[PDB]
RNA sequence: UGCAUGGUUGUCGCAGCUCGUGCCGUGAGGUGAGCGCCCACAUCGGUAGUUAC
RNA sequence: CGGGCUUGAGUUCAGUGGCGGCAGGCGGAAUUCGUGGUGUAGCGGUGAAAUGCAUAGAUAUCACGAGGAACUCCGAUGCGAAGGCAGCUUGCCAUACUGCGACUGACACUGAAGCACGAAGGCGUGGGUAUCAAACAGGAUUAGAUACCCUGGUAGUCCACGCAGUAAACGAUGAUUACUAGGAGUUUGCUCAAGCUUCACAGCGAAAGCGUUAAGUAAUCCACCUGGGGAGUACGCCGGCAACGGUGAAACUCAAAGGAAUUGACGGGGGCCCGACAGCGGAGGAACAUGUGGUUUAUUCGAUGAUAC
């Protein structure tokens, strides 16, 4: 359960299934919002708990929604098993 | 620390550099 | 001739307007007393009675 | 001129250092490309969008292979003549501070010419080339946008050697020596001495302010200034592949140009408070009444953003 999030979109991909704010519907000022991300979250959930497999959170990026696609994701079928941060620049390229 | 007293200073940097780029290529 | 005036008027639209001491500054400057009600409408209680009741 | 002295200066020894210089090795994170698993309706970007990538198979995600650049936390302090110096380690250098009962005996300071070093950007030859990114291209906003915002993108940014010699190269404060009050911290060597920064006596200053790291008191040498434009321009000369750097006028023109502080006014600078920003009925459309403006003929005169009509 992989969540890769930033400043301007969340998606969440599974694996097997996958989904994002776009997707769902919402474009602009909405993407980073907590309904946007619960939304996806669920889209992904319906297919995830219909899929046999019950889990580890690779939360990447920072921004608003991921608490509450972790929450969704939980909450429909399968439980977060733990949510490790994977969340990566030891002074690398210059932006 | 007027501020004015260097304008004058960078406008007239600006017509010497310009003036020089006209003929630099131009043989 | 209201761009010579008096007296009146409209706006600014208003909460801060003055009088003295000391002190600070080379200077331009800073910082104890005077001032911010009335009229009409409601209830009740004493006197008046016509061209009023 | 001829001798002496050790306090200045230097040499030696011991202790204590250090993002000081040069050179050789070693690293993980992030990120780029190529090749393969999973998987499919979007991704990205913005104030909102679009240009762009993507079902002849994206974003994401798991691997293997090939590379380039920068060194998170420590981390604010320390070093260097300045410019500057920060991943780990080693080698070779330089240098500083403190002391000795070791040495020599004024061997010192400064320094026009000259020489050396000297950020970034730039130039030449050979490598390399991931990110970012002048110029350039497209998309937006605007009356226009040759900009600010977004997407691409070549020099350059990296390495070696050689040019070039500039900066708000600033503490806008040259070097050396001696002396003169207190508070608050900090680092190293141990209450003491070096260094590191802000309040602050005397004094200085036009004031802001400086004040043992002076802009205080004094002495030595060097550099520079003599109202503002013209102008760091023109000519000549020297240097450089070029870019350009150095030296550096006059004619003419003006009565100013400037510094520090004070009171207002203003701010698409902030703060603190107190009232304009849910309902109802009109005007703007029609016919008349009325008052003006305009034109006409004599159409008396005045009132003309809010505050005339
Ligand atoms: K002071
Ligand atoms: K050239």
């Amino acid at each position: 359960a992989h969540i890769h999030s930033s400043f301007n979109n969340i998606i969440i991909s599974l694996a097997i299934s996958w989904s994002s704010a776009g997707k769902m519907g919402f474009r602009s000022s909405k993407k980073n919002t907590p309904y946007a991300a619960q939304m996806a979250a669920q889209d992904c959930a319906k297919v995830a708990y219909d899929m046999g497999l019950r889990v580890t959170v690779y939360v990447k990026g920072p921004g608003n929604g991921r608490e509450s696609a972790i929450r969704t994701i939980h909450g429909a079928g399968i439980e977060v098993m733990e949510i490790i941060d994977v969340t990566p620049p030891h002074n690398g390229c210059r932006p | 620390p007027n501020g004015k007293k260097r304008k004058r200073h960078k406008m007239a940097t600006h017509k010497r550099k310009k003036r020089l780029k006209k003929n630099r290529h131009k043989k």
